[PDB]
């Protein structure tokens, strides 16, 4: 189980539901980020959106970031199948499932 | 919300609006034009050809150049839903359907969607369905204009669908004799021209289209194309406006800044000319749109 | 063989080097990110990091607004050992391999 | 015509109009007269904008473009007072399409 | 904004005005009924009901 | 493998592309030709063209000219079946292969 908090160091559950990004150098040299994440805009979570909610902050916070996760989804892109970018984020899900 | 709760009751179950952002970036493509005439050549072009509007052929092939600016991206205000290749421009082909042209969906969201008279009609004899513009395509799309509160002010109008319009008057009209005593014989013009539907004028242009969409695949497949020829677009004027940046040294034509720019020199008697410039198109409120797709034309 | 053009509409590679993206609608509800992306201001990309970052637009447009791909990366955050979210991240690359 | 082939350059080869439809049973399929001939040849010159005067019809065809008058026309007497009694005229000459 | 920016007063209006446009709508579709306003309604104000 | 260049004695490659051919005379006797010759008017030449036209130049140039290459080409114009002067350049492309 995840024990995930948003992780930026003071405003990680903020008032406004607009939890800013802080900006992360993606490459890790030359690309920056720069996001936001709004919160709840149609309705609510709904228990299962707590969850999903949580990894899809830490495949944002972390994720990218780290040089081990980015050079492994470039080979998922370096397969012998993957063209026209709907099949790429098909190909990644039976790998981790 | 506004529920109905009794009188002795609590507070019932809080809810706020929602806005939403938007976008149509102008930061990426461009379109352009160049020359390369000699130093000679614009010389002994004085002397030799005949015509007065070929004789200077920088004044003549730069006026040639700014048009073809102009009439490559009016064909591309109905297209362009791309890349470099269409010169960044967006299109009323999808910024007037049920597609996203602004980040915000149709899917999530149904109120982002136009109104429509789709007449394909997939009930008739096969390979043809396409049932020709009747009448009650037209005052139907008013009905539909009225429900989502809004207006219009101008037709589009391919000139195939007026020749479909103009033969809906040859169904319900015949010609009438009256106040004949001894005068001039009766003298027959049958010819007629076009008001333009209620005081709202219908423009047509030559150059007017519409991509068939991915979901209308079995359309385009028993029709050969997807330019579809047939559109109407009841639009509102003062709700679609175009863009272009002013960059510095940016001349004006026909409001379009355009930005010149000869190139520099490598030998002698050689030129190198460009000119350029960079558009956007925006369509705030799908409100103010109505389309009537898949015309007999 | 991946081949990619970034899914805004006008906005391929853009003259002042910021790649705003388009609002996506994350969580299949409730949610939206309004990210952007800076190019080019750590060096420039020595072309094995134009196929890297061809996969973090990749990763980023046409995945996180997936709802199969979010049910797919929910559930190896639900393991056994995926606490504190850089085991999160191993977790997920042993499973892009 | 000139010395330009409308195989090499399209803008040649005048906007046509034909009358035959193929598939028609017998052995004459000319498709007798209608109005709606003088608006496909409309569209089509209208993509070139340019704008005829004259109409050169051998008068057989201005027989059956007046033919077209006589399939919807009738007479009505609207003025109903006595004092004069109308007269027929049953006849008609052709000004020519829009002007 | 200058609509958007007075969060308060903004969302004042949109709730009077959304009093207002679902009370017409109950004035069609009435019927008692204590989940819509306990309004009655033309559905049976100008038919044969009681 | 020529390395034809046109015949005028100045004016080789013209600047506005109208090669004006200096006049011949054909026959040997009795007539006088007078062209010119207009180059990229459909495009460029795309380097295989280029090897065409110099073989077209050389035909006008050099060969109309001469008294025994317009012999030859009037015994090819009294053989057997050669009518309609579409199977008389036709009938020459199978001398010339």
């Amino acid at each position: 189980p995840l024990v995930y908090t948003p992780a930026v160091r003071g405003g990680a559950n903020p008032a406004s539901g607009s939890y800013l990004l802080d900006p992360q150098y993606v490459n890790s040299g030359v690309d920056i980020l720069q996001a936001t994440y709004g919160y709840n805009i149609n309705g609510t979570a709904n228990a299962d959106q707590l969850l999903q909610r949580d990894a899809i902050l830490a495949i944002l916070e972390y994720a990218l970031k780290d040089t081990a996760f980015v050079n492994a989804i470039q080979a998922v892109a370096a397969g012998s199948g993957v063209t026209t970018p709907a099949s790429f984020v098909s190909a990644c899900v039976t790998k981790l499932t | 919300t506004a529920t109905g709760v009794a009188i002795t009751g609590s507070a019932p179950a809080a809810s706020m609006d929602a806005t939403l952002p938007a976008q149509l970036p102008i930061s990426a493509a461009s379109v352009q034009s160049t020359f390369t005439l000699n130093l000679k050549e614009i010389e002994e072009s004085k002397e030799q050809v005949t015509n007065e509007e070929l004789r200077n052929l920088l004044e003549a092939q730069m006026r040639n150049a700014v048009e073809e600016i102009a009439t490559t991206l009016n064909k591309k205000l109905y297209d362009g839903s791309g890349a470099i290749a269409d010169g960044g421009l967006i299109g009323l082909s999808i910024a007037a359907s049920g597609q996203d042209y602004a980040g915000i969906s149709s899917a999530t969201y149904p109120l982002w969607n136009v109104s429509e008279v789709d007449a394909w009609d997939a009930n008739a004899t096969g390979t043809d369905k396409r049932q020709a513009l009747k009448t009650d395509f037209m005052l139907e799309l008013d009905r539909k204009i009225r429900y989502r509160p809004g207006a219009y002010d101008l037709i589009l109008t391919t000139p195939k669908v007026v020749e479909q319009y103009k033969k809906v008057f040859e169904a319900n009209r015949s010609y009438q004799i009256m106040t004949f005593d001894g005068q001039r014989v009766p003298l027959i013009d049958l010819g007629f021209n076009v008001a333009g539907y209620m005081g709202r004028p219908i423009i047509d242009d030559v150059f007017c289209s519409r991509t068939r969409t991915a979901a209308e695949s079995a359309i385009t497949t028993a029709l050969g194309t997807a330019v579809d020829e047939g559109v109407m677009y009841f639009l509102k004027k003062d709700d679609l406006r175009f863009y272009s940046t002013p960059v510095v040294g940016a001349f004006s034509a026909n409001g379009v800044y355009t930005l010149m720019r000869q190139l520099a020199q490598t030998s002698l008697y050689v030129d190198n000319f460009v000119v350029g410039c960079i558009p956007q198109l925006q369509l705030t409120t799908r409100k103010n749109v109505g389309v009537i797709k898949n015309i007999k034309v």
